[PDB]
């Protein structure tokens, strides 16, 4: 099991 | 940006060795800005043109996921593998061309699932087994061309299976049937 | 020989790995203290320190470990081993570090960890755990970095653990935790670091949460927390990091955040804050980030986040929000990737914003915003993806998109351009997608047009286009085409079968008049062509029912004559060539012959 981490990227 | 995230798993799945697929950007709000994808004024994918990419390897399963996924091209390439029966789980597919590839198995009775359908072809390609029955049911089906395979079995005259010459089933292994040259038990 | 030597052989042996692993660790005095991992003690000869890892290396860990009594560090990362956690391990306790992370661990976590004791740094991240988190840990004083993230841990976050008085770091972050976030966590002192995210909690974030005085790094995001943003908040000065998105907070941003000044990163998205910006959020000097994100945020945004020296990200992208932007944006120089769209946006797009040309993605869509295009915006290098769909810009559109070597994206469509458009356009090398429709241009596209090194799709529909179709020289890469319409009068150029990749050309509702070219029967993947609503009179060519690729076909409403092709054009649909008087054939009812 591997985690996100940081800022939400998502984008346009 | 599920099926964003589907046609994802499709691209990592695949080989492109051109990098058509390098558009395809799964931290996008969907993939409707995607190349080779194209949304309709709703932003769901209704149309996926990968035809004569040079991709190689194979699909994942995950290709159901579209549910308002119409033309589904990829002929002219060469990925090989299976033909997954969760296309069958593609209710608004018009049309599914699969044709020129390698690949193998068998044609999953879940394709008899496509009412919508019009336009199959799996031509030049390395199926083996029979052609499913269900197929009979779409009434909607005006080109079928399964010629060109391993195919074993027994061909369908009934259904939308009446319309067909034999171009469309030319060139297989035993294949039986009065829409064929050679019947059977 | 020495236990040590039993043991570290036993190790060797019970591990499976590639050999090239162990490579070094054959026996012939204090031997052992030479091999690859193992670290001694000078004086006694004792392992003190055995890192092993990405050694892709499985299997069960040894019970002749706990030989090695005096040993201070254990690395085992990334090697894909899964069990019980053996509770051996335990028995080593002058450890000060443990690292099990990355591998594959399961089941629970057995009880006995507070043995160690003088344990420092404990860190199994990514493993395959489940069941609660052991209340055990809690009971080391000397803890002080703590990751348990990375598996499936049940249950809540055992608030015995705010009593770790020298813990800087936790990360319980991606495991199944749940509920209610124990206040009791202010309390650490030391924290610095932490990272709970992407369990699922409820509530909100504890008011008692504003003690911890030496925290940076905050990451709660994709959670269920809800409630309001708690104000004391403002009060961690040390605060260099904040990510609290995808969650249910409420009610408007507390004005107390203009208090963190070292703060630097804020990703508040996927909320329901509402109200307007505080006025004070334009004296972080510190910033870098600062995305808002889909939220149901109001009000102008502040003047002063013109200069911030070092913001870089900007996302206000998905509210409703009003006014100018701030009007020296971009100046610091630093400004790299910003998206307003979806807003209620106003007045002209700021001059200066890549005056550093460190700018690459600009999302300006879907908003109110009015005036002429900034012509410091073709002095852009960096610029990549552009995209301003749904504005009210003016004028005629800047000259000098066709210098930037990066430039791949670019939609325009649905402005009040007027006058030319850009010739350079097609000369830009990299430029994937354009997208000019619905606009008030009154002019003719470039002899360049269809000679864009790689481009892909290309809309001009309905944007008052006039004048003749230039002859596609070398048409590359093309398979999307809308010039739909407009008023172009002349003729579908002799060159067309040029574009090999063209798919879905709409030529439709022009001016267009002679024929239509038998060189489109031999585009080989052809798919869509709609054609209606012209002066095109001429026959339907011969060899276009030999395609297996035309689904569409429309030449409704034109002067077409002459029979339909029996082809491919049998599964067509007869609608497609209405009111063309002169066809003949059986799709339109009447017979030639
Ligand atoms: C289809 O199959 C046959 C037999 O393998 C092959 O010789 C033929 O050239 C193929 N057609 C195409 C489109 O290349
Ligand atoms: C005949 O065709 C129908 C579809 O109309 C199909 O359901 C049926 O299984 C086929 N079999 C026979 C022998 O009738
Ligand atoms: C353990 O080892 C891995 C690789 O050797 C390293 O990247 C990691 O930082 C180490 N952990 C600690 C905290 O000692
Ligand atoms: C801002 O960041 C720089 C670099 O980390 C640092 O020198 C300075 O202490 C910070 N200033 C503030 C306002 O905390």
């Amino acid at each position: 099991h591997e985690v996100p981490s940081g800022p939400n990227p998502i984008s346009n | 940006n599920m099926e964003g995230d589907a046609l994802h798993s499709l691209r990592a799945n695949l080989v492109d060795p051109n990098n058509v697929l390098q558009s395809w950007d799964p931290t996008l709000v969907n993939p409707c800005t995607w190349f080779h994808v194209t949304c309709n004024n709703e932003n769901s994918v209704i149309r996926v043109d990968l035809g004569n990419a040079d991709l190689s390897g194979q699909l994942v399963p995950q290709l159901g996921q579209l549910k308002n996924l119409q033309y589904l091209e990829l002929y002219s390439n060469n990925i090989t593998g299976p033909v997954p029966s969760d296309l069958g789980n593609l209710t608004n597919l018009v049309s599914l061309d699969l044709y020129l590839n390698s690949f193998t198995g068998p044609i999953p009775d879940s394709l008899g699932k496509l009412f919508k359908l019009r336009f199959l072809r799996l031509n030049n390609n390395s199926l083996t087994g029979p052609i499913p029955m269900s197929l009979t049911n779409i009434m909607t089906l005006q080109v079928l061309d399964l010629s060109n395979n391993r195919l074993s079995g027994s061909v369908p005259d009934n259904g939308s299976f009446s319309l067909f010459t034999p171009i469309s089933f030319a060139n297989n292994l035993d294949l039986c049937g009065p829409v064929t040259s050679r019947p059977c038990p | 020989f020495s236990p040590q030597l039993l043991s570290l052989l036993s190790l060797k042996t019970s591990l499976s790995g590639p050999p090239s692993a162990f490579q070094d660790w054959k026996v012939p005095d204090a031997v052992w203290c030479s091999w690859s991992g193992v670290v001694c003690d000078n004086v006694t000869a004792q392992v003190i320190s055995l890192d092993l890892s990405h050694r892709n290396l499985s299997g069960r860990i040894p019970i002749q470990i706990r030989y090695l009594s005096s040993l201070l560090y254990l690395n085992l990362s990334g090697n894909s081993l899964e069990g019980s956690f053996p509770t051996s391990i335990f028995d080593l306790t002058k450890l000060t570090t443990l690292d099990i992370s990355r591998n594959s661990f399961d089941s629970s976590f057995p009880p006995g960890i507070s043995k160690l004791k003088f344990l420092k740094v404990f860190n199994a991240f990514s493993n395959n755990f489940e069941g609660l988190l052991p209340s055990d840990v809690s009971r080391l004083r000397f803890l002080e970095e703590l990751n348990f993230g990375g598996s499936y841990f049940e249950g809540e976050i055992p608030a015995a653990y705010g009593g770790l008085q020298r813990l800087k770091f936790i990360h319980l972050a991606g495991n199944v935790l749940g509920g209610k976030l124990p206040p009791r966590l202010g309390l650490l002192t030391e924290l610095q670091h932490m990272e709970i995210g992407y369990n699922h909690f409820n509530g909100n974030i504890p008011s008692e949460f504003a003690l911890l005085s030496n925290l940076k790094y905050f990451d709660v995001s994709n959670c269920s927390l809800s409630g309001s943003l708690p104000q004391e908040l403002g009060n961690l000065s040390n605060l260099e990091t904040l990510f609290l998105f995808q969650n249910g907070f409420t009610g408007e941003i507390p004005e107390s955040y203009s208090n963190l000044k070292s703060l630097k990163l804020l990703d508040f998205s996927s909320n329901q804050l509402s109200g307007s910006i505080p006025s004070g959020f334009s004296t972080l000097k510190n910033l870098t980030w600062l995305s808002l994100i889909s939220n149901n945020l109001s009000g102008e945004v502040p003047e002063g986040i013109g200069e911030l020296p070092e913001l870089t990200t900007l996302f206000l992208w998905n509210n409703n929000f009003t006014g100018v932007l701030p009007h020296k944006l971009g100046s610091n120089g630093k400004l790299e990737t910003m998206d307003v769209s979806n807003n209620s946006f106003t007045g002209t797009i700021p001059s200066s914003l890549c005056h550093g040309n460190k700018l690459y993605k600009l999302i300006l869509f879907s908003n109110m915003f009015e005036g002429e295009l900034p012509k410091s915006l073709t002095r852009c290098e960096s610029l990549w993806r552009f995209r301003s769909q749904n504005n009210r810009l003016n004028g005629t559109i800047p000259i000098g998109f066709g210098s930037l070597r990066n430039l791949t994206f670019v939609d325009l469509s649905n402005n009040r351009f007027t006058d030319q458009i850009p010739a350079d356009f097609a000369t830009a090398p990299v430029l994937q997608y354009l997208n000019l429709s619905t606009n008030f241009f009154h002019r003719k596209l470039p002899e360049n047009i269809w000679k864009a090194p790689n481009l892909q799709i290309f809309s001009a529909s309905f944007s008052n286009l006039i004048g003749e179709i230039p002859n596609y020289v070398g048409c590359k890469s093309f398979y999307r085409i809308e010039l739909q319409g407009n008023s172009l009068n002349g003729t579908i150029p002799w060159d067309i079968g040029h574009c090999e990749k063209l798919l879905c050309l709409n030529l439709s509702q022009n001016h267009l008049n002679g024929i239509i070219p038998w060189e489109i029967s031999t585009l080989p993947s052809i798919a869509d062509v709609d054609l209606s609503h012209n002066l095109l009179t001429g026959t339907i060519p011969s060899d276009f029912g030999s395609s297996k690729t035309i689904t569409t076909f429309n030449v409704s409403y034109n002067q077409l004559i002459g029979p339909i092709p029996s082809g491919s054009f049998a599964h067509l649909n007869p609608s497609f060539f209405s009111s063309n008087e002169g066809l003949c054939g059986d799709l339109v009812g009447k017979p030639c012959n």
